[PDB]
């Protein structure tokens, strides 16, 4: 098996997660005949990969057959023990002969990549290197086994045509997880779901680009022995646009972390929410005028797509929910996070300063705490109950007064934790300042935009993504166009209720698998049969309905949402890959 | 036809002329 892809060592939301979750089961069920191919980027990928430059059995012949011939191929383990013997390929090591590879592409399939975008050039170069490695392996192994080559996305789709030109006896499977042409039309301010058969692919390809990419994608789909897509909705645009109906639907699964107790995810949520509460206390210093027990943490994560990931409708719903909470005289407050990576330069002074003063207050309270504890210990040793007024003197009251005065703040807490280099052109900040949300005292919702992926080694918010998601209360992902949707998937795996859409692969998958959804925390939101304003109103209604329920109802809802983890497990969802491999073997050679 | 090669190298290809997916469709069947 060869699961060649571009995201194996570099962290990107797509491809990387599905491969990392699949590797364990796909290796334990099959064995050491599982091989993974990907690129090399000088970004720290070697930190997570245990490279094996020295010769190693289980395809030891290529190391002394081709490595010392002007190429660069490594063998790694990934630090994940699913037996993922990964074949890492360097991109910049072999780039001096791009002209001959372009000529080879011209001879074979009249395709290639223009010099405008280096991403696709690197993808094609990696495809050439992968094809050379696979051919060398077949030559060295005397063609005794019939290996199956599987391809993900267009970043590794040139392998299909390269192998078909050379007629290598392998079973070809191609699985596209996102028709990028659909992605770039859905961002073109044009309706995409009302009609699909009225699109002219060649006319649209090129004004927004995606002409060579579309051509190579369709060539791979046609020439691949087995074609596959993520959701049933994915197959719909695949057969209507690429004119190649997928052989079988292959829903995306996850490696659920089973605990010895059913309620351990609740404890993880409690701890992570405590950490988020510490961050909130840091950010809203001098403005802690709202109860923190009535605070709910909403969030929308993923790549920074405004109209595709559904951030405009979420912000409109947040403004409306703020208006209803203000006019209803409610003590509930909602802190909404926005984890969408936009380029910054560093943090702003306000956020780091807020964390600093929060922990300075923590230190001052600690000091008074040890002094009080020592005096109380003396009193208990003597045998007299404290009268509570003889312990604290004038100096510690003086320093508490000084600390309180130092934390006084007149400006409002910032909406962005980082210092972005383009604030006049950022959609999120623009609409935030348009809808009049500035974390004010009167505001019932507080927006925090964290334009960066979460990491466990960050100066502020020392939580990785999974822990932070476990800490939140509701994940709102009203995405207009996205094939499957991972973020709601692990939200429901970790027990957090989520707001999906009927235009999403996750929402569609959970639509017909459960009778009466939204009773299990899956607030499916209709975006196909409703206008934008109606969808915003429905999102506001869903948010308010989540707000009105008490703590017991929230706990019960989280339990019900967690109970659905078995649907997205790779044990249940891995059978489709096995079926695809069986069809590929039957088509190529029994 | 090096003219087509240079033209597509520039990145601005035609659609109703000699550059279309019809040629790819007609040549892909020879590879399977
Ligand atoms: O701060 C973040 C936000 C998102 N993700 C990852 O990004 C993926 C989101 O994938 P999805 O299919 O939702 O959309 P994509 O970002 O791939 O377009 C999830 O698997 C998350 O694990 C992450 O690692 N850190
Ligand atoms: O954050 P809430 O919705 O109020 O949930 C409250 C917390 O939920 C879970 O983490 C645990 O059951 C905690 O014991 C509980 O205090
Ligand atoms: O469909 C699988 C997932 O990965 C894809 O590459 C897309 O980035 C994402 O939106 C999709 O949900």
């Amino acid at each position: 098996l060869f699961e060649v892809a571009w995201e194996v060592a570099n962290k990107v939301g797509g491809i990387y997660t599905v491969l990392q979750t699949k590797a364990k089961v796909t290796g334990d069920e099959w064995g050491d005949n599982y091989f993974l191919v990907g690129p090399y980027t000088e970004q720290g990928v070697r930190t997570q990969v245990e490279l094996l430059e020295a010769p190693t059995p289980a395809l030891k012949r290529t190391l002394d057959s081709m490595n010392s011939k002007g190429c660069k191929v490594y063998f790694g383990r990934w630090l994940i023990e699913g037996g993922p013997l990964v074949v890492l390929l360097d991109v910049g090591a072999s780039a001096w002969a791009l002209e001959r590879w372009k000529g080879e592409l011209w001879d074979t399939c009249n395709i290639g990549v223009p010099w405008y975008d280096r991403e696709a050039n690197d993808a094609v170069l990696f495809g050439f290197l992968t094809t050379w490695f696979l051919g060398e392996f077949l030559a060295q192994s005397e063609e005794k086994p019939h290996v199956v080559a599987h391809f993900h996305e267009w970043l590794a789709g040139v392998g299909l045509c390269l192998c078909r030109a050379r007629r290598l006896p392998v079973a070809t499977i191609f699985t596209t997880h996102a028709t990028l042409l659909g992605r770039y039309l859905c961002a073109g301010a044009v309706d995409f779901y009302n009609n699909l058969e009225n699109f002219n692919v060649d006319k649209e390809a090129g004004e927004r680009q995606i002409y060579h990419r579309y051509c190579m994608e369709r060539a791979a789909a046609h020439c691949a022995h087995v074609f596959t897509t993520v959701s049933q909705i994915t197959a719909i645009e695949a057969q209507h646009l690429l004119k190649r109906k997928p052989d079988i639907v292959t829903p995306n699964g996850l490696n659920v972390k089973k605990f010895s107790a059913m309620h351990e995810f609740q404890n993880l949520h409690a701890q992570s929410k405590a950490r988020i509460q510490e961050f909130v206390r840091g950010h809203f210093y001098g403005h802690l005028d709202f109860n923190l027990d009535k605070t709910l943490y909403f969030f929308i994560a993923g790549r920074y797509e405004f109209s595709n990931k559904g951030a405009d409708v979420f912000l409109e719903a947040l403004a409306r929910l703020n208006y209803l909470l203000r006019v209803n005289g409610s003590e509930q407050t909602v802190v909404a996070f926005f984890i969408m990576p936009a380029r910054t330069n560093n943090f702003n002074v306000e956020t780091l300063k807020g964390q600093a003063v929060r922990k300075q207050l923590w230190d001052t309270a600690n000091t008074v705490k040890e002094k009080f504890g020592r005096k109380l210990y003396e009193s208990l040793l003597v045998g007299s109950l404290p009268d509570m007024n003889k312990m604290l003197d004038k100096e510690d009251f003086t320093m508490m007064k000084r600390a309180i005065f130092a934390t006084q703040r007149q400006s409002f807490p910032p909406v962005c934790t980082h210092n972005m280099l383009d604030d006049s052109s950022d959609p999120i900040l623009t609409t935030i300042r348009r809808i009049g949300l500035f974390n004010s005292s009167a505001d019932r919702v507080k927006v925090i935009f964290h334009p960066e992926f979460l990491s466990s080694t960050s100066p502020l918010l020392p939580v990785d993504y999974e822990e932070f998601v476990r800490g939140c209360h509701l994940g709102v992902f009203p995405s207009y166009y996205e094939p499957w949707g991972y973020t709601p998937a692990e939200c429901t795996v970790m027990g957090i209720p989520s707001i999906s859409t009927n235009l999403s692969g996750f929402g569609c998958f959970m639509e017909e698998h459960i009778a009466d959804p939204s009773a299990y925390g899956i607030y499916i939101l209709d975006r196909r049969f409703r206008s934008l304003d109606d969808s915003c109103s429905q999102l506001t209604s869903f948010l308010y309905s989540f707000c009105q329920q008490s703590r017991r109802q929230r706990i019960i809802q989280r339990n019900r949402t967690e109970r659905l983890s078995d649907l997205l497990d790779w044990k249940y969802l891995g059978r489709y890959y096995m079926s695809a491999r069986h069809m590929a073997l039957s088509k190529a050679f029994p | 036809s090096e003219e087509r090669k240079e033209r597509w190298e520039q990145g601005q290809a035609d659609y109703m002329g000699a550059d279309s997916f019809d040629n790819i469709k007609r040549k892909l069947d020879t590879y399977l």
